[PDB]
This record gives C-alpha cells, structure tokens and sequence, in this order.
C-alpha cells in the first residue's frame, strides 16, 4: 500500500511539473519571436514616421 | 563532488550497520556528515538481526545525519556482560555490536533487570536497543535461566514491549537465531525505564539527536575534489539549468526532474535565410537590425 | 579563604544562633550559597541550598539568608548535638569552589561531669612480647580542663607518656586516653603505677592504681 | 538510597602518581555531576575538580595542572588520578554528588550543580616516604568496660568496631596518638553491663585497610 | 478478544514497572472497534477488560 | 487478513494467478483438512491452495 502511494505523489509530481516546463518554453519562446518582430517593426515605423 | 556537502561514503558498510556497530563500521564511529552514500556493494558482516520499520529508523537517522554517541554507566545486576559470538568476528577474537551489550545469565541466575536512567538534558535522547530470538528452547534457557523473556522499554510518554518468539530461522554465518532491533526517544525531563526477565540485548547509551538538513542517497558513484551543490544517484550535475533529465533523486539547490528530454528555449530571432519581408540579410553581423 | 567567617561563637541551649560570611561582590553577588555542617569524625552534610532553600530531613531549626557581599546562617533552639562546624562556600567568577574558613559552634548549658576514670594493666599478650602500655582513659566529664600526670610508686614518671586531646563522645561528654609507654623490665621492677586525673572543674582528682602481678 | 565509598590507598611516595577511586551505589554515574573535595589540617577545606559523562571539567588553580579526573562506567566508579604528590598534598579525600542544575547549558548538557548533594566518609592520604607497618591488637579485659589495643601502626587512619559492627551503644573510638618511635597508635573502649561478663562473648574488629590487615581479637578476663 | 463478523482485534496485557505518572506505575492501552450496520460486535475476555 | 489492501494491490500489480504447488513432507499430521462451511457440491472441502 504505502509504496504504491510514494510512487503516484513523486510520479503525478513530476508530470505536473512536465506540463509547467513544456508550457513555459512554448509561451517563452512564442513571446520571444514576437518581440523581435516588434522591435524590427518598430524600426520601420520609426523611420517612416521621421519621413 | 565533495567540497560544499560533506561527504560520508559508507563503503561496504550500511547505515544501520554503522549505528549498531558491525566491526567493518568502527571507523565511522562518532562521525558526523551532511549526506550518506549508501553502496550497493554494502553488506552486513554481523549477528543477523532484522528491525521492524527500518525504513523508518533509517530515514530519522538520515535527517539527524550524525552517529555522535555518548556513552552511559548501567548497574547491570547479576548479569554477563559483554557477550559475544562467532557470527560478529572481530579481526582474531569473536565480539558483537560495538553499541550494544549482550546480556546473559551469570551463575545460572537471571534476576529481573529493573534499572532507570533519566535526561536531564535539554535535548532527546535516542536509545537503540533489542530483543534477542533464541533459535531453540535449549538455546533460550543456555542464555537465560528463565524459560520464557518478557521485556518492557518504558518513558513516561510511551512505553513498548516485546515477547521473544522462538523458533528455528535460516542459518546465515551459520547463526540460526535472530534479533529484534527497536528505537525509544527519551525526551528532557522524561526517563528511561527497562523492565526485563531476559532475552534482552541492552544499549550502551544514547545517540545525540540534532533535526538537520542531512539525507542519505544509495549510489555507486565514486567521490572526487571539486564543488558542485547538486549530487544524483548517477553523480553531480551543475544547478546551471533550472531543468534536469538525469535522476528523480537529488540533494541539494538542484533542477527539477522532468521527463523532456530536451527543451530548446528561444533566444535569438526567426532564422530566414536568403528589404526583410522576403528575408533577412545573413551578412550583416556587428548588429541584429539595420539599414541596406 | 577568600571567604570570611568567625572562627567560633557560642551560645546556651535552645537560644538563636547568626554566622556571618563576608565575601567580595565577585563570589556572592554573583553566584548563590550553600552551607554544609560537619560534625566531628563525620562527612561534612549539607545543611542550605540555593540560598533560603534546606534539604530534606533538615529541620526549619536551620535557616539561611543572603545580602549583597555577605550570608547568614542561623539556627535557633540549639541542642548539643548541633556542636560542630559550619562552612559557608559558592562558586565565584572563575567558576572555581571556594569554602569559607569554618565555624566552631559551641553550646553551652551542660552540667558538670565528674570524669570517669578507669585504668588497665599491661595485656598478658604484650607482656609475652616483651613490650609493655599502660592505659589511662578518660571518659563522660564536662568541662575539657583535664590534667593528667602519671606516677611511677608514688613518684612523678620520667618520660615515655603520649596524650589524645580531649573530645566529644556520643554521650555529648567529653572523653580522652593517656598513655604511659612501659618496659617489660620497670613493670615488675616497681611495686604500683597509677594516673591522677585532676579534674580542673572543681579539683576532684580521681586517681585508680594498678600493680604487678595483682 | 544512593551512597559513596572512597577506596584508596593510604600512604604515597613523594613526587609519584596517586590514585583514587570512589564506588557509587544505587544511582547511574552518568546521572549527576560529581566533584572531589579534600580537607586537610590547615589550608581550609579545599575543592579540587569536577566532572561529568558530557566531558566538562574544571581544575582548581591552586592545585596544578597535575589532578585530572576521570570517571569509569564498568565498575561504576568516579576515579581521580594526582600526579607529582608532595607533602602539602596529604589530606583526606571525599567524593560528592552536585545538586541537578535543571537548566542546559551551550549544546544542551547540564551546566554543574550550585551544591553539594551529599558527600562520601573519605579516605585519608599520607604522603610520607617510609614503610607501613602493620598493626598489633591486644585486649584489655575489665558496669565495667574492656577494649581493643591497636599498638604501633602506621598509616594514618584504622577503623575499629565491635562484633563485626554490632554492638552500638557505649562504644568509644579514641583518637590515636604519636609515640616518639614514630609510630601512631589507638585504642577503643566500651562499657558494657558486668552482669554478663562471661555470658556474651566479645570479639572486637580492627580493620586497617591502609595495609590490607584485618584482625579480630577476643576478650576475656 | 475484541471482535466483529468483518476483522478482529486481539490484545495481551504486558506487566511491567512503568515511570509513575501521578502516583501510579501502571498504563492502559486503548484501542477502537468500529461496527458497521448489520454487524455485531462482540467482546471475549478472560482478564485486564477495561469494556 | 492484516493489510489487507497491500496483498491485494500487490497481487493486482502481478496480474497473474499463475500457480505451480510444492511438497512439504509434513509429517505425522493429518492433511486436506474439511470443513462443512466449505461445501464443493455434495461434500465438504477446504480452500484450494490451503492444506
Ligand atoms: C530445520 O531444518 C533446516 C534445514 O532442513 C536446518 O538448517 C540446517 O541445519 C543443519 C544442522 O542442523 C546445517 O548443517 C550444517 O551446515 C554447516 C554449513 O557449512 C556445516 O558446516 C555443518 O557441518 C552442517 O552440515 C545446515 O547448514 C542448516 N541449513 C540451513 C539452510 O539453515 C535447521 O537447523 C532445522 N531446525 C531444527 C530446529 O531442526
Ligand atoms: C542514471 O541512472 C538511472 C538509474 O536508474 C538510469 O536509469 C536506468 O537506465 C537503465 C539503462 O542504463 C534502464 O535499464 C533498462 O531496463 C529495461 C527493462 O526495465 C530494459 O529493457 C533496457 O534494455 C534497459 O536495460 C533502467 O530502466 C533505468 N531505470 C529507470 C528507473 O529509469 C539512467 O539511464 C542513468 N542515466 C541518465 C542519463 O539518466
Ligand atoms: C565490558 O566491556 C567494556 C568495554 O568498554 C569494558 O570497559 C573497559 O574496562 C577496562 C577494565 O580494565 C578498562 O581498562 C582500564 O582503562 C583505564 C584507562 O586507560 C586504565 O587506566 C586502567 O588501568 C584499565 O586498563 C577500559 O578503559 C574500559 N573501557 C574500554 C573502552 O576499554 C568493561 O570492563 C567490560 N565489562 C566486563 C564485566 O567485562
Ligand atoms: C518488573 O520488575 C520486577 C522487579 O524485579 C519483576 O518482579 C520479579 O519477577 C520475578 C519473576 O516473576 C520474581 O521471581 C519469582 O518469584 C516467585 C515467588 O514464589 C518464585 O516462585 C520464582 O521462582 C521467581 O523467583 C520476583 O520475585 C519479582 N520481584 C519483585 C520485587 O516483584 C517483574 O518480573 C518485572 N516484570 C517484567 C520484566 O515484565
Ligand atoms: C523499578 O524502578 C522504578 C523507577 O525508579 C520504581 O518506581 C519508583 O518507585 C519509588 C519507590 O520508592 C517511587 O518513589 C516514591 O516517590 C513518591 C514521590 O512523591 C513518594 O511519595 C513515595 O513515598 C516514594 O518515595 C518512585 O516515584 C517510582 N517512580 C520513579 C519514576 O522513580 C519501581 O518501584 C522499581 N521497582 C519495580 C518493582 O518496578
């Protein structure tokens, strides 16, 4: 009984911590694209607005 | 890595051992460590004994993580002391658990040990003592004039008691009897009471109890001089990456395990190789953005 | 003796007794007090400890007290027994045990006791080793001021006389034994010895003879 | 019903190494702190070392680094070793328990007792340099009285009782005295009823453990 | 002997000095016994019940 | 059965009832003992892997 409870707590851990890791990258990065992007987009209406 | 955690490498020795005393174990007497390696190749050289909630004991004298042990006078009345047996050898002579003290008859006489040793200390005192199973009648009344044990650890918050069970087991270091190990915490202003009519194998004191950061680890990874304040079963990691893929078990400021094998985090732009809508100009290289 | 206490004091029977012990503001001040009574040939025994607090078995006769430098021990009611002496002691600031000096009490209020004087020949035993004492004891007399002289047939001895000072029995009376160190020779050589017990108090001198070969 | 007994020998050499122990009884060692204290003629009554199963100990200053004590768990015994003896250091020595201080001190030990609990009878040391010599009993025979002689003995102190301890009342130890040989020696009386005077025998009991010599001798008219 | 038609609970009383609390050296151990409906609970002792 | 649950979950775990049975000279005792609470249709029985 007791071992198969100290297996689910550390196994159902790490799975929620799997999930939190994944969707981090995933959010982290589709941010990441999206600022440099801007920042590129920025440059262009910077100049343009300055013609 | 050794340098910021002390190390205790528990070769061919296991905790248990250590704590009781098998005559491999002398030299981690008295020692103090932050985490214990327990090895694989560890065995136990000594009277067979087994311990109820090992896993237990094992696991509360990890989180002391010190075997810091002061020793205490006993009156044993009418008694032999210091028994010993073949099992436990010791380099020429036959000896027994360093910490404990085998009690038999003295003059074909077992009188009824009613003994008390109290703390007066402000911190608990962990006695470690046991029971011992004679494997046979005739070997139960060799040891002990009476026939039947009856054994009684008492404090005045708890009290625990055993009977021995006699009965034949499988000769290992060809000792067919066997032991019953038990822990007891004598807290301050508490005392110890021991009742016993015999089988009793009493300690010779108590273990210095401190809650600490210690833990212990089973690897069979070797120790070297460096620093690195995460170690893991397979061996130490840098804290660098606040992921880990190497083991569930760690100890230490160490990444969280995650079952990704790898997870590559952005931190340049979208690569377009060859204005920018089309693509992005792979000579440029003193910036990230300009002018054409 | 970093602690100061009288040498003796002296009261009747059944009245109040104070011993005083002076000490700096680095033993007393600081630490507590303790007071130990040792009654003569005996163990010293604890009397007071902490300051006001007495053991079990230690009768509220006892008493203790402590003012800044000095201690106070006090008995009221006093019996014979009580005859002994009384030492004050503390820790002081090198953690290091000092006793005071000590304190011979003495109790006054016993009547006078005629001194019981009984004196034995020389033992067949020593005799048949050639070596020969004469023993001369004192026992159950009040006032200590004994004088004890031996005389060899009516004739003060030459030499050869040892003497314990005198000292309280159980019977609360004082006690004491002279010896007169004899040859085997002189013991027949003369016709009787005999001790004379003046007794200071009132100058009764008792005196018992002893002869060869009686 | 705790109690202590200070065995120990009763002369020393000059200059040499001296041991002592005392037995405790009825009580763990490791229970309590215990410190030695020795009176001596002179000198005042003068407190030495104590000591305690964690390891703390105190010397006194007074007394050089020679004395260190030590306390031993197979027989029960608290023991105190004195080297480099001189004559200054005869004295006797006694053994006694600290009062519990009900307070921990630094790391969770019991800091010393401010009190003596109880203290054992003590064992007289002598540092002298010439030999023991044993002693020689011979009775006097006689309400009347009789008693023991012990004639000529040489360590300093010598028990003496009567029917291995038995007879109580009118019993008198007297002080030993100096003979000008050099050789100290005592002798105890008791008066006794004449009405049985060859009724109950009478059998005294020296005992001079100094020189591991005990006699009994008989009285008789 | 404490018992019910689904588990049973057996217990021997150990003798023994204890440290006294309140004047008094001897203990009591105490257990439970939970009858679910249509069960019946039934004791059997030959001694040391405290029913 | 005490921890009842534990056997069960660690036989659940195995997922086989698998069996295979072993002699045990168990001498001078009477063997297959019966009971009439077991009945396997006319006469009185045991349980299958008990002796
Ligand atoms: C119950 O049965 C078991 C096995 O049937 C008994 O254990 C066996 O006991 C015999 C002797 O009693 C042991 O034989 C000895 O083995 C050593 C090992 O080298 C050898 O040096 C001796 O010369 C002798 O042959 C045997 O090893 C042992 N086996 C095991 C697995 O323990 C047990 O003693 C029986 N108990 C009773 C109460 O009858
Ligand atoms: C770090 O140490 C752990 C220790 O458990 C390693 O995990 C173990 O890795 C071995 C392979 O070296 C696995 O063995 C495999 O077993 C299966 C059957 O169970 C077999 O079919 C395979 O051929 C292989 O032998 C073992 O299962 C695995 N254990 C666990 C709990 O995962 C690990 O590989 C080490 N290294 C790293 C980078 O983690
Ligand atoms: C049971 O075993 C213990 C083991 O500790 C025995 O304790 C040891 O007893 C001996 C007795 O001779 C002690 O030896 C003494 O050591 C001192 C200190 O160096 C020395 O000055 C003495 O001359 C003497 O040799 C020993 O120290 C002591 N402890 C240890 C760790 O050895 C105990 O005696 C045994 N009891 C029985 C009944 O066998
Ligand atoms: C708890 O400690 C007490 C204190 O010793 C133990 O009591 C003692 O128990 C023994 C064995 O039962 C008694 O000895 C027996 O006495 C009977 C009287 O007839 C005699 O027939 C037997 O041959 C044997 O000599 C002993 O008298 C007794 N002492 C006292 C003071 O009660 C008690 O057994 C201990 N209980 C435990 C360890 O569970
Ligand atoms: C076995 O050892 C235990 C532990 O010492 C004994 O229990 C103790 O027995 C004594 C008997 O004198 C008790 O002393 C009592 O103290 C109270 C305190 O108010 C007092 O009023 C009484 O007059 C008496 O002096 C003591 O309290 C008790 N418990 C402890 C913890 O010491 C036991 O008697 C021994 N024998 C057996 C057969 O168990």
């Amino acid at each position: 009984r007791i071992q198969d409870l100290e297996k689910y707590v550390e196994d159902t851990k790490i799975d929620l911590w799997s999930y939190n890791a994944e969707l981090l990258v995933a959010l982290e990065n589709q941010h990441t694209i999206d600022l440099t992007d801007s920042e590129m987009n920025k440059l262009f209406e910077k100049t343009k607005k300055q013609l | 890595c050794d340098s910021p955690h002390q190390i205790l490498d528990g070769e061919n020795c296991t905790l248990i051992d250590a704590l009781l005393g098998d005559p491999q174990c002398d030299g981690f007497q008295n020692k103090k460590w932050d985490l214990f390696v327990e090895r694989s190749k560890a065995y136990s050289n000594c009277y067979p004994y087994d311990v109820p909630d090992y896993a237990s004991l094992r696991s509360l004298v990890a989180s002391s993580g010190t075997l810091e042990f002061n020793n205490e006078s006993f009156n044993w009345a009418g008694v032999t002391q210091n028994g010993t047996s073949s099992s436990c050898r010791r380099g020429s002579n036959s000896s027994f658990f360093s910490r404990l003290n085998w009690l038999t008859h003295l003059n074909s006489k077992y009188p009824a040990l009613n003994v008390t040793m109290p703390n007066n200390e402000q911190f608990d005192k962990l006695y470690i003592w046991g029971v011992h199973h004679p494997v046979t009648d005739k070997d139960q009344i060799f040891l002990y004039a009476q026939s039947s044990g009856r054994i009684t650890v008492s404090t005045k918050r708890s009290q625990q008691a055993v009977i021995p069970n006699i009965g034949s087991r499988p000769r290992i270091r060809d000792i067919p009897s066997r032991i019953s190990i038990y822990w007891t915490i004598v807290k301050p202003g508490d005392i110890l009471l021991i009742n016993s009519t015999g089988n009793l194998i009493a300690p010779r004191g108590y273990f210095k109890i401190r809650s600490g950061k210690s833990s212990i680890m089973r690897s069979d990874a070797p120790i070297g001089k460096c620093k690195s304040e995460c170690i893991t079963p397979n061996g130490s990691i840098p804290n660098d990456k606040p992921f880990q893929n190497v083991n569930r078990i760690t100890y230490g400021a160490c990444p969280r395990y995650v079952k990704q094998s790898t997870l590559k985090l952005a931190t340049g732009m979208r690569n377009v190789p060859e204005g920018f809508i089309e693509n992005g100009w792979e000579g440029m290289v003193d910036g990230w953005y300009g002018f054409r | 003796s970093v602690l100061t206490q009288p040498p003796s004091v002296s009261a009747p029977a059944g009245q109040m007794v104070t011993i005083p012990c002076s000490g700096s503001s680095s033993d007393i001040g600081k630490s507590f007090v303790s007071w130990y009574q040792q009654l003569p040939g005996t163990a010293p025994k604890l009397v007071i400890y902490d300051n006001n607090k007495r053991p079990s078995g230690i009768p509220d006769r006892f008493s203790g007290s402590k003012s800044g430098t000095s201690a106070t021990l006090g008995i009221t009611g006093l019996q014979t027994g009580d005859e002994a002496v009384y030492y004050c002691g503390t820790w002081d600031s090198s953690l290091i045990w000092v006793f005071g000096g000590g304190t011979k009490l003495t109790v006054l209020g016993q009547p006078k006791a005629a001194p019981s004087v009984t004196l034995f020949p020389p033992s067949s035993e020593e005799l048949q080793a050639n070596k020969a004492t004469l023993v001369c004891l004192i026992s159950d007399f009040y006032p200590g001021a004994v004088t004890v002289a031996w005389k060899a047939d009516s004739s003060p001895v030459k030499a050869g006389v040892e003497t314990t000072t005198p000292s309280k029995q159980s019977n609360n009376k004082y006690a004491a034994s002279s010896y007169l160190s004899l040859t085997p020779e002189q013991w027949k050589s003369h016709r009787s010895y005999s001790c004379q017990v003046t007794h200071e108090g009132s100058t009764v001198e008792k005196t018992v003879a002893p002869t060869e070969c009686s | 019903q705790v109690q202590l007994q200070e065995s120990g020998p009763g002369l020393v050499k000059p200059s040499e190494t001296l041991s002592l122990t005392c037995a405790v009884s009825g009580a763990s060692i490791s229970s309590f702190y215990w410190s030695w204290i020795r009176q001596s003629p002179g000198k005042g009554l003068e407190w030495i070392a104590y000591i305690y199963y964690s390891g703390k100990t105190q010397y006194n200053p007074a007394v050089t680094g020679r004395a260190t004590i030590s306390l031993q768990n197979w027989n029960n015994h608290v023991a105190l070793r004195v080297n480099s003896v001189t004559a200054a250091d005869t004295a006797i020595y006694s053994c006694a328990r600290h009062t519990l201080a009900y307070h921990y001190d630094d790391e969770g030990y019991m800091q010393p007792g401010d009190a003596f609990d109880l203290w054992g009878q003590g064992t007289m040391v002598t540092v002298s340099s010439a030999s023991t010599k044993g002693p020689s009993v011979f009775p006097l025979a006689p309400t009347a009285a009789l008693g023991c002689l012990v004639k000529d003995y040489f360590p300093e102190p010598v028990t003496v009782s009567w029917n291995s301890g038995a007879l109580t009342s009118g019993v008198h130890t007297f002080p030993a005295v100096l003979q000008s040989s050099g050789l100290y020696s005592l002798s105890s009386v008791v008066t006794v009823p004449s009405s049985s005077l060859g009724t109950q025998t009478y059998i005294c009991n020296v005992n001079h453990k100094p020189s591991n010599t005990k006699v009994d001798k008989k009285v008789e008219p």
